[PDB]
């Protein structure tokens, strides 16, 4: 499948700096332009900047000038966006995609990565267990900063049933979420449920298993 | 730098049309329109470019077109998947290079009204054990989207220690919220339960959970 495999985002203070790849297969990447594009919590999508397909030639919104640069590496199949003097507007999902020519539409899309520009320091969340036809169990991810944290089931083995829940933002300015899956009852006390839960910027790393 | 409409709707079977106007620096001069469709909780998908082509795999119930400055995008035979924000965006020329459109909401009327789904955690032994206690109440695949939530200790309303998210969109065009009950593990062992308790439309869903 064709693949554009983000990282390099997360937290930020106020006039740093970032860079953003965004790793591409499953199509010729030095054929195509390509292209970042923002989009802001609650907010609309705004294009970023754009390069053409040899990287010779880019482009970028006036919002950005002088603070980002578009490049790319067609080795690596990679493109790159460096951020530099981030500012708290910064704050944003950053998609990157393929366009089907330069300056016009763009047929695929990476998933997005959270930029956060905050002051406020990184925190990693403490996990916890949820156990109690058919029933739910999960596990309760606390108090963590920024957004986001990923969790999965077993590895990645079970994802039929799995809902993970829009974290709250408490007064604090911590976040804490929650995620469910709902099994068999029969299930319980005989298959093992474990969530792995990942938060990136404090490079916390936990298995929790769930009984 | 492109106007289009905050919101459309329209009922199932029907045609809607979402419009787009800039100016003769973008879409008057040029045939670079494109147009998206997003899904809560999703990246962008195109759905037209060069402003009425349609990428393999798109439904020809997706057309566009574009008259002066004012491109369209129209949905025939409207289907309840089809709900999501659209946006249009065109090139620019050289220096501008490309603009958005603020983006549409479209609704889709007629959707199943749906009562929430509700799961209540007790506090895990191992968060009682490091001096805490929280309940979790866990709201799901509920239509339309305003809830107000109240928790109870034993049958007295409970307000302190109390955080619940916004509903949100969900996949499946349902929505889901989340409420959070901070106790210490004395309040916890000293009741004989707490209930969450979600209204939905008139309509009350009630989960409840004791110690051990
Ligand atoms: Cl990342
Ligand atoms: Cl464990
Ligand atoms: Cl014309
Ligand atoms: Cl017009």
């Amino acid at each position: 499948e064709v693949q554009l495999v983000e990282s390099g985002g997360g937290l930020v203070q106020p006039g740093g700096s970032l860079r953003l790849s965004c790793a591409a297969s499953g199509f010729t990447f030095s054929t195509y332009a390509m292209s970042w594009v923002r989009q802001a919590p609650g907010k609309g999508l705004e294009w970023v900047s754009s390069i053409n397909n040899s990287g010779r030639n880019t482009f970028s919104a006036d919002s950005v000038k002088g603070r980002f640069t578009i490049s790319r590496d067609n080795s690596k199949n990679t493109l790159f966006l460096v951020m530099n003097s981030l500012r708290a507007e910064d704050t944003a999902v950053y998609y990157c995609a393929k366009d089907l020519r330069l300056g016009g539409g763009s047929d695929y899309w990476g998933q997005g990565t959270l930029v956060t520009v905050s002051s406020a320091s990184t925190k990693g969340p403490s996990v916890f267990p949820l156990a109690p036809g058919t029933a739910a169990l999960g596990c309760l991810v606390k108090d963590y900063f920024p957004e986001p944290v990923t969790v999965s089931w077993n590895s990645g083995a079970l994802t039929s049933g799995v809902h993970t829940f829009p974290a709250v933002l408490q007064s604090s300015g911590l976040y804490s979420l929650s995620s469910v899956v709902t099994v068999p009852s029969s299930s319980l006390g005989t298959q093992t449920y474990i969530c792995n839960v990942n938060h990136k910027p404090s490079n916390t790393k936990v298995d929790k298993r769930v009984e | 730098a492109l106007t289009q409409p905050a919101s459309v709707s329209g009922s199932p079977g029907q045609s809607i049309t979402i419009s787009c106007t800039g100016t003769s620096s973008d879409v008057g001069s040029y045939n670079f329109v494109s147009w998206y469709q997003q899904h809560p909780g999703k990246a962008p998908k195109l759905m037209i470019y060069e402003v009425s082509e349609r990428p393999s795999g798109i439904s020809n119930r997706f057309s566009g077109s574009k008259s002066g400055n004012t491109a369209s995008l129209t949905i025939s035979g409207l289907q309840a998947e089809d709900e999501a924000d659209y946006y249009c965006s065109s090139y620019a020329g050289s220096t501008t290079f490309r603009v958005f459109g603020g983006g549409t909401k479209l609704t889709v009327r007629g959707q199943p009204k749906a009562a929430p789904s509700v799961t209540l955690f007790p506090p895990s032994s191992e968060e009682l054990q490091a001096n805490k206690a929280t309940l979790v109440c866990l709201i799901s695949d509920f239509y339309p989207g305003a809830v107000t939530v109240a928790w109870k200790a034993d049958s007295s309303p409970v307000k302190a220690g109390v955080e619940t998210t916004t509903p949100s969109k969900q996949s499946n065009n349902k929505y889901a919220a989340s409420s959070y009950l901070s106790l210490t593990p004395e309040q916890w062992k000293s009741h004989r339960s707490y209930s969450c308790q979600v209204t939905h439309e008139g309509s009350t869903v009630e989960k409840t959970v004791a110690p051990t």
